[PDB]
């Protein structure tokens, strides 16, 4: 009723299981602790002095009932139990938040995510986190100012532990504010980000590279055969892109199904296993879940990034004993391509 | 009952904003007014540290309303260029007041006000000033890096610092945290303006390469040509050489140091 | 600190001196109703 | 990055009158731009904030001979659209050489522009093909914006005439229109009145006042076309990546376009995407393939079913092509729009790479060709010949056109990998 951690000194914290009474049930012993962690984080306290009175009739009465019991316990869960609940959707704004997590974390939004890129791609070099670290979240809040989305925004943090190698997120969501939000849990959304942000930042580069229309060949018919590059950019460019469509059905199908259960039901607990079946099947279906393929997923991104490398350099067309580079380039991205029908067996 | 007490009765927000204000922190027009009569050369004593002329000249320039507790009567210290420290202006504060304006804190304050009279000093210097055409040109090489330095220290450090320091006073809600904001504030433009940590590193070249302004200006008049100086080449040399010491010292900042504070300076545009 | 209507750094202390358990949290509260 | 559309000539004018207006109602605008009262979407790009909430988008609106600009002006929208940005023949050449006069002033336009935006990405032109004052002009600020902006790019939404062949010098105004295009325009998203006329007259009775009514389906296509970018997303949230993928090879940027419900004013996407391969919903007029294809849906649109609408569409094989390029079809989700009806809940559109409309390409060359060896239209107008007495960038349009030509049909071939 009031919350009050360690009301005794022994014989959060949880069940004792070998002190409980025999004749309280395991099960009721359940119930009742939900109810005591819900008051840290309502109408208990404007109904506070009832309930009290009901306990203190189950005081009054000689012999002990478990029938009257429960009821009791029953009636304190029907306004503690849901009550949680309560306080998460309406007075915490769950529903809400979870809206800013995927924007802000999940790469949900395209400006912040996007323009902070296009601004921030000098961090490419290993940092020792001298300057690079504060210049980072300057670039995001400076990203975040462009247009509008100016609206708290204090709480999201980016950290460097190579300078976009490592670039994670931190968000400062309060223990006594949801408890649903963990350490390990933040944790597994933190490398869903970083791995999301590998595949935006390679198509970010493949749409970049596609400057042969954008000036080699533009005003200039330059050599097609003796001087190209074989065009391979647009092979390249559909196996990325198709990863990140596989990303797109798999993040908006999962989230649609989290949001409508977390409408429909109406038991923290149960919301819990809603959520934790969300990250769950998040890591599994974006293959994030250590694996070969995720292995040669990521050789096909540095085999992406290396070609994208050989015809920044190039600038007008010429084969600087580029040949070779190319040569062992196409080799290797055949041969990548050949074990992504693994996935086709 | 504090804070309310110390902006109706004893006001904070108005001794505070005087503080910054036509005082140490902002010059406005009538520390303008102040100071071209100390730099005067007519009728100069040596040092020029006659108190009760300075007490006269400060009430002159008071142009406000109230024109009380200001004295600057504090005795002056007793140099590569003339560099005369001293001049120090102390601020009388009532006691419902004093509790976040300390005799501590007041040292530092005057410290900054110093540079600032240091720094309009040697504008104004070179200011009051304008082979004989090579002069005039070597004017123009030395005006645009002082007022670049003066150009960001007056604005870029101390008035966008004051103004978030104007705007969160209003929220500040206790006494304890109106003494630490007001601590934070002063620890930051104390340390934006080159006046802690390394000072033989960093200080001392803006110093030197001050000194050769005031040198300049001091060994020239308005108005003939036999100025008969041969040093005019050293002149240039040594300003060169310590320009470039001086660019190479910001330029090392870029593997520690205050990156923001400094990055924004070293592009000097150099040449 | 200058302004020491309340002593403090003479006042608690962890072993030279003692505070009392049950007003532990509102200490700074009766400071500044008292710096008034 | 904010993107700035060049609409020049007067009917890449009425076109982009029309846009404006289409993106004013659909997005929360009045015609004066103010925020509408009764209004989630990224505004950013394609309209620039004032501090009042006046949306005034980054149209650059180019007159020459004036007659519809005037029109264009005595508007509701006029407040709308106003960067005050406004500086004052039928023949390429005449369109060219007056624009060569005026270039600098119209570039400073260009330059303010860019300067109010925070950043640039994209020169999107309304151009007109054979466009008389637009042709010509909009050529020449093709060769120009590309080399005072390597690194940025231009798209061009370009209205190629085919009105079944009034204008005798068409042939010759497309063709070297066509040679600047081919070679100086980065995206191209081929239209044709024919094409469009037979739709309209399919859907409705309209035969006489086609050009009007046409406006409507153009702005449809042109706006669906940007919605992913308008609207966020989780992919396609910039105009060059989406770019990459529909433009495979540089020679070959010219975009087909298509529609589910040309008759706009539930249909499940399995249904939808199908329309667009239809023949009738596409709106332009030896083995021919597509190179690649891809599809934008906006509406009320199951998430699990969409997948296998893909996989269904590999099954009915609707669309055929074998070409050089790997690129498979893609289903994309872009977010419709409040505020306007929901009629037909569901709708899609589709931009692909197809070898056909060298067909189109084709029939002006042969037009031109037959011209050419008559020369009864050389117009010999003395603008004409002094500007071009040797007469000889036509056959350098004509190479070059050919060279495009024998590209789509080595594209056509199992060896683009060699010679295209």
């Amino acid at each position: 009723l009031h919350g009050l951690l360690l009301d005794q000194h022994e014989e959060q914290f949880s069940l004792r299981v070998e002190i409980l009474p025999s004749y309280i049930p395991v099960r009721v012993a359940e119930k009742i602790l939900f109810v005591g962690e819900s008051v840290q984080m309502s109408i208990l306290k404007n109904q506070e002095d009832t309930f009290a009175a009901e306990l203190h009739r189950l005081k009054q009465q000689p012999l002990f009932s478990l029938v009257d019991f429960e009821q009791v316990v029953d009636r304190i869960r029907s306004t503690v139990a849901e009550h949680l609940w309560k306080l998460m959707v309406e007075e915490s704004d769950l529903l809400g938040q979870l809206k800013i997590i995927k924007d802000f974390y999940l790469l949900g939004r395209g400006e912040l995510f996007q323009a902070f890129i296009d601004t921030a791609q000098h961090m490419l070099k290993t940092p020792p986190t001298a300057v690079t670290e504060h210049d980072v979240n300057v670039a995001f809040q400076q990203s975040a100012h462009k247009v509008l989305l100016d609206d708290d925004n204090l709480l999201p943090l980016l950290h460097l532990t190579s300078g976009w190698a490592a670039l994670g997120l931190s968000y400062k969501v309060q223990w006594p504010l949801h408890i649903l939000f963990t350490p390990a849990v933040l944790e597994k959304y933190n490398v869903v980000f970083k791995y999301l942000l590998s595949v935006r930042r390679v198509q970010a580069e493949l749409q970049h590279c596609w400057a042969l229309q954008m000036q080699r060949k533009h005003l200039k018919s330059n050599q097609t055969d003796a001087i190209k590059w074989r065009l391979r950019n647009h092979m390249a460019f559909l196996v990325d892109n198709l990863q990140y469509y596989l990303q797109v059905d798999v993040l908006e199908s999962q989230f649609s199904q989290l949001l409508h259960q977390i409408n429909s039901t109406r038991d923290f607990e149960s919301i819990r296993l809603a959520h934790d079946h969300f990250l769950s099947n998040l890591l599994a279906q974006s293959f994030i879940l250590l694996k070969p393929v995720f292995h040669c997923l990521n050789e096909i991104l540095d085999l992406c990034h290396s070609f994208c490398s050989l015809v920044s350099q190039n600038l007008g067309p010429l084969d600087e004993r580029g040949a070779a580079q190319l040569s062992i380039l196409v080799k290797g991205f055949s041969r990548q391509s050949s074990l992504l029908f693994k996935i086709l067996s | 009952n504090l804070m309310q007490t110390l902006k109706k009765d004893y006001r904070l927000v108005e001794y505070l904003q005087a503080m910054r204000n036509f005082f140490l922190m902002e010059g406005g027009d009538t520390m303008y007014d102040f100071y071209t009569s100390i730099f005067d050369k007519i009728r100069e004593k040596e040092t020029w540290q006659n108190v009760s002329f300075l007490n006269v000249q400060l009430q002159e320039a008071v142009g406000q309303r109230y024109p009380e507790d200001s004295s600057r009567l504090s005795i002056s210290f007793e140099l590569p260029v003339h560099i005369l420290d001293g001049l120090t202006l102390s601020y009388k504060v009532p006691w419902p007041v004093d509790i976040v304006i300390s005799l501590e804190c007041q040292k530092i304050y005057n410290q900054v006000f110093l540079l600032l009279l240091q720094i309009k000093w040697a504008k104004y210097s070179l200011d009051v000033l304008l082979q004989i055409h090579r002069m005039f040109l070597l004017r123009v090489k030395l005006m645009h890096f002082v007022n670049s330095l003066h150009n960001y220290i007056m604005t870029r450090i101390l008035h966008s610092t004051g103004l978030e320091f104007q705007h969160q006073v209003e929220e500040a809600k206790d006494l304890d945290q109106l003494i630490k904001i007001h601590y934070r504030y002063l620890s930051t433009i104390h340390d934006r303006c080159l006046l802690r940590e390394k000072v033989s590193f960093v200080k001392e070249a803006i110093m030197k390469v001050l000194n050769l302004a005031l040198m300049f200006a001091d060994g020239w008049q308005a108005g003939l040509g036999t100025w008969r100086m041969e040093s005019i080449e050293k002149m240039e040399s040594d300003f060169k050489n310590c320009h470039m010491f001086l660019v190479t010292i910001l330029n090392k900042a870029v593997c520690r140091g205050s990156f923001p504070h400094l990055e924004s300076l070293a592009l000097s545009l150099m040449a | 600190n200058a302004s020491a209507s309340s002593g403090s750094d003479q006042g608690p202390s962890s072993r030279q001196h003692t505070m009392v358990s049950f007003l532990k949290p509102v200490l700074k509260q009766i400071i500044m109703a008292g710096k008034s | 990055r904010e993107i700035i559309t060049l609409q020049l000539g007067q009917c890449g004018n009425q076109i982009g009158f029309e846009f404006w207006k289409q993106l004013c109602a659909e997005h929360g605008i009045s015609p004066e731009g103010i925020v509408e009262e009764f209004a989630t979407d990224r505004k950013d790009v394609f309209f620039y904030q004032a501090d009042d909430e006046h949306y005034i988008p980054r149209a650059v609106l180019l007159d020459l001979e004036p007659r519809v600009i005037h029109s264009i002006l005595n508007s509701p929208y006029a407040k709308l659209y106003n960067p005050e940005n406004i500086y004052l023949g039928n023949n390429w050449a005449s369109g060219f050489s007056q624009g060569e006069k005026i270039h600098e002033d119209i570039f400073d336009i260009i330059d303010r522009e860019a300067d109010g935006s925070d950043s640039l990405e994209g020169f999107v032109l309304c151009h007109s093909i054979a466009g008389g004052t637009g042709s010509g002009l909009g050529s020449y600020l093709l060769e120009r914006l590309n080399d005072r902006y390597p690194k940025k790019l231009v798209q061009t939404y370009s209205v190629f005439p085919n009105q079944d062949e009034d204008v005798v010098v068409q042939p010759y105004n497309s063709l070297l229109t066509l040679k600047r295009l081919t070679q100086n325009a980065d995206c191209v998203v081929v239209l044709d009145n024919t094409a469009l006329n037979r739709i309209a007259t399919d859907r409705l009775h309209i035969q006489n006042p086609s050009f009007s009514q046409i406006n409507q389906l153009v702005s449809t296509i042109m706006s669906a076309s940007t919605t992913t970018l308008r609207y966020p997303g989780y992919m396609n949230n910039d105009l060059i990546g989406l770019i990459a993928s529909l433009i495979p090879t540089p020679r070959l940027h010219f975009l087909m376009t298509g529609y589910t419900p040309l008759t706009t004013d539930k249909t499940t996407v399995l249904d939808v995407m199908r329309r667009l391969l239809q023949p009738k919903n596409v709106m332009v007029s030896t083995n021919h393939c597509y190179i690649a294809i891809l599809n934008i849906i906006q509406g009320e649109v199951d998430p699990t079913q969409v997948h296998k609408s893909l996989q269904r569409i590999r099954e009915r094989k609707l669309a055929n092509f074998i070409p050089w390029g790997p690129a498979s079809i893609q289903v994309a989700l872009s977010r419709k729009s409040p505020y306007l009806p929901s009629a037909h809940r569901v709708s899609g559109l589709m931009m692909a790479n197809h070898t056909s409309i060298s067909s189109l390409f084709e029939r002006t060359c042969r037009q031109y060709d037959k011209l050419r060896k008559r020369e009864a239209f050389l117009e010999q107008f003395r603008k004409e010949d002094m500007f071009k007495d040797n007469f000889d960038e036509m056959d350098t349009s004509r190479e070059i056109v050919q060279q495009l030509i024998d590209e789509y049909h080595a594209a056509t071939r199992p060896d683009y990998i060699s010679w295209g």
